[PDB]
RNA sequence: UCCUAAGGGAAGGGGUAACCCCGGCAGAUAGCGCGAUCACGCGCAUCCCCGAAAGGGAAUCGGGUUAAGAUUUCCCGAGCC
RNA sequence: ACGGCCUGCCAACCCUGGAAACGGUUCAGCCGGAGGUAGGGUCCAGUGGCCGGAAGAGCACACGUCGCGCGGUGUCCGGUGCGCCCCCGGCGGCCCAUGAAAAUCCGGAGGACCGAGUACCGUUCACGCCCGGUCGUACUCAUAACCGCAUCAGGUCUCCAA
RNA sequence: ACAGUCGACUC
RNA sequence: CCGACUUUGUGAAAUGAAUUUUACUUAUUCCGUGGGUCGGAAGCGGGGCAUGCCCCUCCUUUUGGCUCCAAGGCCCGGUCUUACCGGGCCGAUCC
């Protein structure tokens, strides 16, 4: 006990050698990291036009989770789950000579198929991933949806959409039909979605995004207007 | 005609600098946290003669701010530094000869050397033997400063730029006549192959605009335009006047 | 031919602190300077009242 | 992070696991003892070397080296070499001087092969 | 043979119609290293190769011997790295 | 060559002491209250001395033998120097000239981590064992072996030097 | 401040 | 050498019915590092003569020394179960 002592180190500007603290800010990153961070910086600096600024305005967290509950209910057929449907009709085709199957109800996907459906008005709801690259694949969707009068939402996460259909990226989904036991709970999210996006289009098409300067620049601005007062 | 001696220098074949026994670049320390917001003590270990340069060079051994090792920096000697001297580097280092300070810490009239131009370019002005710059005024609404350079030219420089207090050592070196082709040759051997120089008037026209003629004479105006093509821009480039300077003309 | 397996260690070293690298007159002055400045550290702290 | 430099992380690699060997045949030993000791040189100079220095003088393969020369003189002749020296003759062939341990007699070996 | 000098070639990149031209331009850089493998931890800083039978440099001396090798290459003795 | 012991130049360093009536010293310098002279020392160089190597070798003689026989003796003593060549030491001098780098080797600063005494951890110690790879290696180096259409009074870098 | 031994040279 | 178009975007004023001036930072150019401390706000002290509420400082001036791989405190967890290893924060202000 007596031998134990305190030896304070003075971490001055010419004192002890400083220890291992967090230098994550100043790390020199690979060029891949560097350009992708400067990418979001430049997309913030520049003035995003209204067509692209309609994105980053996504469906809420609660509304998105509630909608994804239903999208999880109506998932497509797996591959292992698609072998059995064709393998067990063997008795019906070899012996029965009858087709007894009925229409299943699944979510539709793929940009071309969903655009065909939307232009033929067989789409009850359209789900657009906010983060599609290249964006031109989904820039034109909101206007098409709005002016063909289809409820559309821009949810967050093309990978999370891709999971619904078991592909790596999905970039668009749509519901065309729902089972009779879930119409009310579908039309509630339909009311919310229609109120949120399809009505506010006619005023967000004039709103410019982007132009939010950096933290330091905003700090000097906040310094400047105080002096201006 | 053929390529002129003045054009031939752009390749480096026989005109590169003789840099075998030089002791490395003579420059300040990397500008960092310590040197910006405080002071660092460096001990001067030896003042060495750098071949090819008129000024002595002071090797200074700092301690690395954030990792356990020394730093042998190499400064341009300011007249007065001696081995064992502690030179202080940073903002709040006192103003004494050999110390290096930003111009925000040097009062008007102070004599300085090895000045930076862009904050951190490690010292570029007033480095030749016996040259200094006088810090004239400070504008704190811009964070800028003014200096009188050895040429008499007056420059505006950022105020956060470092500068060594004092003047470069070896002053008055050029005061001594060399008296000999020998001394001239040994001067230029360790600098570069730019000596002896043959008067173009004693050349042939194929290699110099002045050459040729039964007598030795230039032939036309010895002053050429600023825009003259290379190989013709030879003589007195874009001269504003000529003749021995008298009166205000030499001010 | 200073290699360990070519000279005897007593013939390669000098038995003091800093021996073989610093002479006696230099090491003596380092001892004195280190002691004295260590003393001034704490006299300066005591002056800090 | 602590250091402000980014280094390539330590990945894991596999050693080669070929699905088919790019060479099927096992390479035959083309520097066998018989290519590596072509024949004992029998000029009068090597003849005198036989008794005066207890050494056999061979013409050996140009790609042989002292290690293989001893290893080969051991497998043939059931002898061993205390030392071996090699030179390249001007004519192109390498000539090797093989000095025997004193347990073995160069005359007896050279008579069991037939030189004298 | 090894190491560098002046210097030379080069991986990524920049140029080029293409051969070819530029090496510090900074790039997850060529190479990673060391302690541990009964595995992992720590470091990575001016980051490659080539370049001298006159520069630097692990170590050998004496006596013999052949028609022609050796002064220290073979033999004899004694050493060294 | 190598190994041991001894010697310890010129410089460098140590201990005691305390210098003016200033001394010490060089061909020349120069050094000293920051410690001279003086006394005693430590270290360094060596291509220095002795012994081992090693007289068994070499040489010169002197005999006597058929045929790389053999036997015998000697291989000592001083001194000299503005002497020649080579190297080293330490001074001094010139420079607007300050006169390479690395491989390699050694030393040190620090001390995380570690161990027995019916025994275990080290050891840069002595001795002992094994192995040392590839390529050049002859000869001229020139009034005849290189180049000049040649066995050309030409030209071509060095070391030894009575 | 003398005695003994030696001394290669220079003027 | 200079002129125009192009990369070349933002908003602001003053003159004419385009012109010079400006402001911004992300394009662009340049400079510096082993991208090692940038911006704002706290706090430790010093100025108070509206206790303001605005300023000035960051624990190194010292003699040719040395500084690394944390001491210290608190909170968990594993354990002999009556004897001991791994954790987290502060030390090293936050955002
Ligand atoms: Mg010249
Ligand atoms: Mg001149
Ligand atoms: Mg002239
Ligand atoms: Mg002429
Ligand atoms: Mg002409
Ligand atoms: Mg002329
Ligand atoms: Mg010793
Ligand atoms: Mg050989
Ligand atoms: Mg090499
Ligand atoms: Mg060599
Ligand atoms: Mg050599
Ligand atoms: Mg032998
Ligand atoms: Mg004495
Ligand atoms: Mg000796
Ligand atoms: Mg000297
Ligand atoms: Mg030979
Ligand atoms: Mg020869
Ligand atoms: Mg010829
Ligand atoms: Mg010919």
């Amino acid at each position: 006990n007596p031998l134990f002592e305190k030896r304070p180190k003075q971490f001055g500007i010419g004192g002890a050698l400083p220890p291992k603290k967090d230098l994550h800010r100043f790390v020199k990153w690979p060029k891949v990291v560097r350009i992708q961070r400067q990418r979001r910086i430049l997309k913030q600096r520049l003035k995003v036009p209204p067509a692209l600024h309609q994105f980053t305005r996504t469906l809420d967290k609660n509304l998105a989770t509630n909608l994804f509950k239903m999208l999880l209910k109506y998932r497509p057929e797996d591959k292992a789950a698609k072998k059995e449907r064709l393998l067990k009709r063997a008795q019906a085709e070899a012996e029965g000579k009858t087709v007894e199957a009925k229409k299943p109800i699944v979510v539709k996907y793929g940009l071309n198929h969903v655009t065909y459906l939307i232009e033929q008005s067989k789409a009850q709801l359209v789900v657009i991933a906010h983060d599609v690259d290249p964006i031109e694949l989904v820039v034109w969707l909101p206007a098409l949806c709005r002016k063909m009068e289809v409820p559309y939402c821009i949810v967050k996460g093309k990978s999370r959409l891709g999971s619904i259909v078991h592909k790596k990226t999905a970039s668009v989904l749509c519901l065309t039909t729902v089972k009779n036991e879930d119409k009310l709970e579908f039309s509630k999210i339909l009311e919310a979605i229609k109120a949120n996006f399809n009505d506010k289009f006619d005023e967000v098409r004039k709103k410019w995004g982007g132009g939010v300067m950096g933290s330091k620049s905003q700090a000097k601005t906040k310094a400047r207007e105080r002096l201006i007062a | 005609g053929r390529v002129i001696r003045a054009q031939r220098k752009g390749a480096g074949s026989v005109f590169k600098s003789h840099t075998h026994h030089r002791k490395g670049p003579a420059r300040f320390r990397s500008l960092d946290f310590g040197e910006r917001n405080g002071y660092l003590k460096g001990v001067v270990t030896d003042v060495i003669h750098d071949p090819g340069r008129g000024a002595p060079l002071a090797k200074v051994t700092f301690r690395h701010p954030f990792r356990y090792k020394h730093q042998k920096e190499l400064f341009v000697a300011a007249e007065g530094m001696y081995t064992g001297q502690f030179v202080y580097c940073g903002r709040r280092a006192t103003l004494s000869v050999g110390n290096v300070l930003p111009l925000r810490s040097v009062p008007e009239g102070g004599v300085i050397c090895n000045v930076e131009h862009h904050v951190g370019d490690r010292g570029v002005f007033a480095r030749a033997s016996g040259d200094y710059a006088i810090v004239i005024s400070h504008n704190p609404d811009n964070g800028t400063s003014r200096i009188k350079l050895p040429s008499g030219a007056k420059k505006i420089v950022p105020s956060s730029c470092r500068a060594m207090i004092g003047q470069v050592a070896g002053g008055g070196r050029t005061e001594k006549p060399m008296l000999k082709a020998g001394n001239a040759y040994h001067k230029y051997r360790v600098k570069r192959n730019s000596w002896p120089k043959v008067r173009g008037v004693a050349m042939n026209p194929v290699e110099h605009p002045h050459g040729g003629g039964n007598h030795q004479h230039i032939g036309h105006a010895s002053t050429v335009r600023r825009d003259a093509p290379p190989g013709q821009k030879v003589g007195l480039i874009a001269a504003r006047r000529t003749g021995r300077l008298r009166g205000q003309a030499a001010a | 031919e200073y290699k360990r397996s070519r000279l005897s260690r007593n013939r390669r070293t000098v038995n003091r602190p800093y021996g073989g690298v610093l002479s006696g007159p230099a090491v003596r002055e380092r001892i004195i300077r280190a002691f004295l400045v260590e003393e001034q550290k704490i006299v300066k702290k005591v002056l800090k009242i | 992070r602590t250091s402000v430099t980014f280094h390539r992380p330590k990945t894991l690699s596999k050693a080669r696991d070929p699905k088919y060997p790019r060479i099927s045949t096992p390479g035959r030993n083309k520097l066998d003892q018989y290519q590596i000791l072509k024949y004992p040189l029998t000029t009068e100079s090597a003849m005198k070397k036989i008794e005066d220095n207890n050494t056999l003088v061979f013409i050996v393969d140009l790609k042989a080296d002292k290690k293989k020369i001893k290893a080969a003189v051991k497998k043939m002749y059931d002898i061993q070499a205390k030392k071996v020296n090699t030179l390249i003759r001007p004519d192109g062939k390498k000539k090797a001087y093989v000095k025997l341990t004193p347990d073995y007699d160069a005359l007896d070996v050279a008579n069991k092969i037939g030189i004298i």
